[PDB]
């Protein structure tokens, strides 16, 4: 049998366009960069597939004929982005695909389906949480992930009942969200480790009120080795890591000798300009001390910056120094007004979240927390 | 530029 | 000698060195990458020069103390971008120029100026021309300039000069651009022709004036280019560029004096079709047939995939039908600057002429006289 | 792909 169908030319692209996010660029196995439409009873059914990460949309669609084929991802995507706003006609018609709009008429080789793997069925539904949480929270997390270090370019998901716990490290920086969501089976006790650009582009993505986690359930969380992803009339999944993540929760200081509220604005806007004559963006130092703070970066030979700004600061005043950029990432992570730090030591790890006598300081209880190694001040 | 003080990896 | 201090508007500060700034290297000698600020009687200069282009402009200030230093052109124009919408502070002090607005300080190392070269003369001024006009013509013609240095003679803008007017041409041999522009001469009569690198006179037009018009010095009389210098002069702001020093190919027995079939269709169209119709063009043509009301475009492969489309053409004379590479085509369909293109055709293997379509028989057809033509060479059919 | 018919040049 044939495929043949009719299809609005804006559902049709942007549905095409997500599949073709996760489409592998110059891929060793050139029919793995293939886009796969099937036309069902319900309507039109776009997927992708490399053997790692699987993209699957369905659109409506007037199917005249029901039938699959494979053509080319990027010309798809590039033909269907470049249609006009008519409806768009596809016909497979022998080892070509005819698509036809308005006055453009396109006609497409088909791909060979024997070496073009099958998607693989998500696990059983693991739980549920919010759509806009989800995005954000990835968002949050994925900053702090290693481009490597195996095991320092996951997403680490740790599942206890209700709760869920994402984390990722580089080393330098630590990241850490906490969130509740809804279990779809029983109670769980458990940990993944997902790959962060591949989740992180998934959440970015659209998705749907509601995104649905697909990890299994019971003795058997992780055993299909998979993390699907659901949510309104699309399926996505990603092969999980097979690394160890590292202890973090030693690392969450318990109390601060300082402490310092600011507006994220404000700081990060100065932060900016400050940095501007920072060779190669090596640091940027931040004098504390009674209700300002001191920015400054450079060097005697290169040019030097600095800016004073209002602060809320209690304790023993300090100087310490950031990679600036490590630093913006965080401060862009939080999502609040304010940023509160918790300092100890020039030497020893900030941090930061979002936002009292001479100390010391106890921790302050956050959803979202971003641990920051400093750099060692010029000396 | 010391790492955050994971042990093992610093 | 003094040190320099002033007070200056951030907002025109902030623009006066992005413009010097666009035509600063970016150098085997570091000291060109320097920006000159000179505090004198009417107020701030900002200048760069690195022996082959220079820049100078002035803007208002109020100099509290005459002097000039040289600083870092890349960090100045990286400061100023970023400085909040407050009054600008600038001190030299020692071996640093301290930069001072709103709660934000800055300190720039100064520069050695003893290997810094001087701003050159700008030659007499041979006439002026409207500024607009000017820039847009330079932007056209300069498509179709060669980029590779492995022949300098296609690198250059030619600029021909007449008492009437001032013509502007570039090729690469496989386009031919040809602009005409109206000025008005200080002198009256001349007739002389220069070669102008197209990168850095179309660089010149991008940055833009102020005023409405600007003066062309290039000399007067025989002396015309004898200073081996292009002077453009406008308000606030002078520039130079150093002439090349090569032979304009013999270009106008390349312009066809008539035509076997002429086609005439609207610019945004037809674009927006070529560029459908091109996505399945590996590498390198797109085909071209016209008929009597209609043209059918095509490009493609049996091996990645075929595309073609129709559109309503105003068409006359012998049908043919002639391929090009898509992006020169695009190229000279977007230095138009008209509603419609008319196309001027002899046969599949001679150049086809593209011209702003103005307000069709049996042929042949005399060539029309526009004050702008792209000339583009077809590539043959398979 | 025919040079435009500069002579010299092509
Ligand atoms: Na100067």
């Amino acid at each position: 049998t044939d495929l043949k169908f009719r299809v609005v030319r804006e559902d049709f692209a942007d549905a095409v366009a997500w599949v073709a996010r996760s489409l592998p660029t110059r891929p060793t196995i050139p029919v793995l960069a293939g886009v796969l439409l099937t036309g069902t009873d319900e309507g039109l059914t776009i997927s992708g597939f490399d053997y790692e990460v699987s993209a699957e949309v369905k659109v409506s669609a007037e199917i005249a004929s029901a039938g699959s084929v494979l053509v080319s991802g990027r010309l798809l995507s590039d033909i269907t982005k470049a249609l006009p706003a008519k409806p768009v006609e596809v016909s497979v018609e022998g080892t070509r695909v005819s698509l036809t709009c308005g006055s453009a008429r396109f006609s497409l080789p088909t791909l060979a389906v024997e070496d073009y793997p099958a998607l693989p069925a998500l696990p059983e539904e693991t739980g549920v949480i919010a759509s806009d949480l989800f995005a954000e929270a990835i968002g949050q997390v994925a900053v702090a992930a290693g481009r490597d270090l195996p095991m320092l370019t996951g997403i680490r998901v740790e599942i206890s009942g209700e709760s869920v716990v994402l984390a990722a490290t580089d080393r330098f920086r630590l990241a850490v969200r906490e969130l509740t969501w809804v279990t779809t089976a029983g109670d769980v006790e458990a940990a993944v480790l997902v790959p962060a650009k591949t989740l992180a582009e998934a959440a970015k993505a659209g998705t749907g009120n509601q995104v649905h986690l697909a990890l299994g359930s019971g003795a058997s969380v992780g055993k299909d080795g998979l993390l699907g992803i659901r949510s309104e009339g699309k399926r996505s999944t990603t092969r999980l890591l097979d690394a160890e993540f590292p202890k973090f929760r030693q690392l969450l200081p318990a109390e601060h000798t300082a402490v310092a509220t600011i507006g994220v604005a404000e700081l990060t806007e100065a932060i900016k300009r400050v940095a501007l004559v920072a060779d190669r963006g090596a640091q940027i130092r931040m004098e504390f001390s009674d209700d300002t703070l001191k920015l400054s970066a450079g060097a005697d030979d290169v040019g030097r910056a600095e800016e004073d700004l209002p602060v809320d600061f209690a304790g023993e005043p300090l100087t310490i120094a950031f990679n600036p950029t490590y630093l913006t990432d965080g401060l862009g992570s939080l999502h609040s007004e304010r940023v509160t730090f918790g300092f100890t030591t020039p030497s020893r790890p900030a941090v930061l979240r979002p936002a009292g006598g001479s100390g010391p300081f106890p921790a302050a209880k956050t959803d979202y927390v971003y641990l920051l190694m400093p750099v060692r001040l010029p000396g | 530029v010391p790492t955050l003080p994971l042990v093992p990896x610093g």
